């Protein structure tokens, strides 16, 4: 029922993240506009492999993102994590719907080492308004060990929320470009979102995903190996990794952080191209194009200038906010583009919300 | 799940002929409860009588 | 030149028929609920002619 | 049951608009000719993702219009939102109509990634009175996704209107030129309506249409664009898109809105070029001849000589009005050519409603 619901990150394992757009009127027009967003950092026991494994906890946080955000609506889109999720590619016949969808169980069935106990949700690789009975199937489907769902549906009824979508980052991230990428529509672009439980690799022709990997390594990494290091806690070794790495005077400690976190970047620079080379099935002759970053992993400084050069493509950060209405009395857009990678999928199923 | 609070706010001829059924529910529920007070009355007039 | 009508189909269809069917249940329950007011009254009337019998008595 | 009925233009996203042509009698003689005309910027939150989302306020929009045209008509035809609606070509085996409809159906279910739950409709792109049993079956099927058609229909039910065809834009926009391609019937043409939400094309041999394909880029991203790099809102973007391309005194505006532009007029072109080069498909030798524009984004200043150069084909706007009788003294034929582009589907299911 017709609400603008609202969008938490609610699988940031570092920060819940939370954002109100709805559409904004300025002398008697309207558009998406961003209205309100909120952070605070995950305190932990909350996500432990990706489960929700203290919803009231999580509950209690998420209440405080609506308040801080000082926000009256009560319906919601979230995200599963990562760590929770299979999505996979799959080949079919079209038919009927519930054939389709039976179908569909069958086959990932086999995909999925949990019982069912697991679950199903496809959407069609290539429009199925191209292509005729019994042929030409493509679906990929999102499987999730169904209570993650659980749990995060807990989360989401205690903080007094009603959820209407439970999307996927690695797609949800993609909906703030998904205009930008409409418009090249041969060119085959990159995407990574760098969190930290998890990065994310989508590759696209357009705004149509040709396929999405998902590696293990993250920011956590990072943070873990300056922890070990130094002996530090994970919160001093996490601002020793932000503040460390990136202020004017920070001349003397990227030997000291850099030679920690170098193993790192390295073994990242190994995922990467693995999984670049993974996909390069069809094209034995050719190169890449255009490649975009989300989450705060990738404000690792020069990380980007170091993507671009490891991996034969240009690595560029992005700024979501571009798609929806920001009022300048109300948001500094230099802050906003500051937290713009952290909060990419934050507004992404947010403008899952209003669709 | 959205437009069905757009048809929720809305309506036209099928909220029409709801409202027109809610309605005619009320009535009937009305004229039930007043048959089944002059029962009560009735059941009185007769413990009077008999009395008397 | 190709002329196309998308009109009755389907989700004004099916909730034109969904419509409907809501309606005649409602027709349904109501007559049901008639009929009960109905016999009650009768026995009523009956009561009413025995004890008006009585006081004649 | 015969009135004349009406035409709103219900998907323009930008703009609803609403066109009220009879039979209008001079000196003993009558023929169709305009009668009224109305145009209000649609309040947004009436429309998203192509499914009308406040049918309430667009009811009390659409009764303006009525009022504002001064009509005593309430029987509309009105158009579907190029989102919402899936276009594509079938073959099948021509025979009995049931079959037809049936197999059509199924068919489609292939085509639909939705449960019908969905619309079908279907027109032979040959005359059916050309083709012998089980043989030489092509029809063209629209299928809309249920209540799309639900939503426009209770927008249509409060603004007291009853609509009599649902029709789609891409060939709605075609009924005013319909003729003047039915005198030239060996000859290829392209029509383009780049509207606010999406550009259709449409190509035909005469005013038969061979295809049609909609692509999602439209005026809302030149707009969103110049917002974008001015940190507007979308009303005065729109306006410095519309005033600021076009003026006698925009001479120091195209740089600073042309480079905000350029993107999207690269990526356009690469679009059309796309659809265009997806298109040839039988005649490897050959070249174009001439193509029209509609809607009010083709308006871009320029625009048409850039297409013109740059897809190889002589791409022209053209006066829909002129299917209509015009009486001068109600009508200045120089406005009326100036809102052509906008109102040539306002005026399009609007020949299809004394039809
Ligand atoms: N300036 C910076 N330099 C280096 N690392 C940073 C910086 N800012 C944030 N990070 C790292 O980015 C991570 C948080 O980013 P973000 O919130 O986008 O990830 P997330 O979406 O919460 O994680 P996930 O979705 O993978 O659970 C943290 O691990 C943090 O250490
Ligand atoms: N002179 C102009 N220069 C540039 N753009 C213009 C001009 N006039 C109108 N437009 C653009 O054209 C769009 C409106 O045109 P029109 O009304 O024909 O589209 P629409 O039919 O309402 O949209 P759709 O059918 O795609 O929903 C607006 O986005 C507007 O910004
Ligand atoms: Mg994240
Ligand atoms: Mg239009």
């Amino acid at each position: 029922a017709k609400g603008k619901l609202v969008l938490g990150l609610d699988i940031g394992s570092t920060s819940i993240k939370m954002i109100l757009l709805k559409e904004q009127r300025k002398r008697g027009e309207v558009i998406y506009a961003l209205q309100s967003f909120g952070m605070k950092p995950l305190p932990p026991e909350a996500i432990v492999d990706g489960a929700l494994m203290n919803s009231t906890a999580i509950v209690q946080a998420v209440q405080d993102l609506m308040s801080e955000l000082k926000v009256k609506g009560k319906d919601v889109a979230i995200g599963v994590s990562g760590h929770s999720v299979i999505i996979k590619k799959i080949q079919m016949p079209r038919m009927s719907q519930d054939e389709l969808e039976e179908s569909i169980q069958w086959e990932a069935e086999q995909y999925i080492p949990f019982d069912v106990k697991d679950v199903n949700i496809d959407t069609q690789i290539l429009d199925g308004g191209g292509n005729d009975a019994t042929g030409q199937m493509d679906v990929l489907l999102v499987a999730a060990k169904k209570d993650m769902i659980n749990d995060y549906t807990t989360v989401v009824s205690e903080a007094g929320l009603a959820p209407v979508v439970v999307d996927v980052d690695a797609f949800a991230v993609q909906n703030m470009f998904s205009v930008n990428y409409d418009v090249p529509e041969r060119e085959t672009v990159v995407l990574i979102n760098a969190g930290a439980s998890v990065v994310n690799i989508n590759i696209i022709s357009n705004g149509a995903t040709v396929f999405t990997r998902d590696v293990t390594i993250g920011g956590n990494q990072f943070t873990e190996e300056i922890q070990k290091q130094l002996n530090v806690s994970y919160e001093e070794a996490e601002a020793l990794k932000i503040g460390g790495n990136g202020a004017d005077a920070d001349a003397v400690v990227p030997q000291d952080v850099e030679r920690v976190l170098s193993s790192v970047a390295e073994q990242v620079a190994g995922e990467i191209q693995r999984s670049l080379d993974f996909y390069a099935g069809t094209a034995a002759d050719s190169n890449f194009s255009k490649v975009y970053l989300s989450g705060g992993t990738a404000k690792i400084p020069a990380l980007f200038k170091t993507i671009e050069a490891r991996t034969g493509v240009p690595v560029e950060i992005l700024n979501p906010f571009r798609k929806i209405e920001v009022d300048n009395r109300k948001f500094d857009p230099a802050f906003v583009m500051d937290v713009a990678p952290m909060a990419a999928v934050a507004v992404g199923l947010a403008l899952r919300r209003p669709g | 799940m959205d437009k069905y609070l757009d048809q929720f706010v809305k309506a036209p001829p099928a909220i029409k002929f709801g409202g027109l059924a809610f309605v005619v529910g009320a009535l009937t529920a009305a004229n039930f409860f007043m048959v089944i007070q002059p029962t009560e009355e009735e059941i009185g007039w007769a413990v009077a009588e008999r009395r008397k | 030149m190709m002329i196309r009508i998308n009109l009755l189909p389907v989700r004004a269809v099916k909730k034109r028929e969904m419509g409907r069917q809501v309606l005649v249940l409602f027709a349904v329950v109501l007559i049901g609920a008639g009929v009960a007011n109905y016999l009650w009254y009768d026995d009523r009337q009956s009561e009413l002619e025995a004890h008006q019998a009585g006081v004649a008595s």
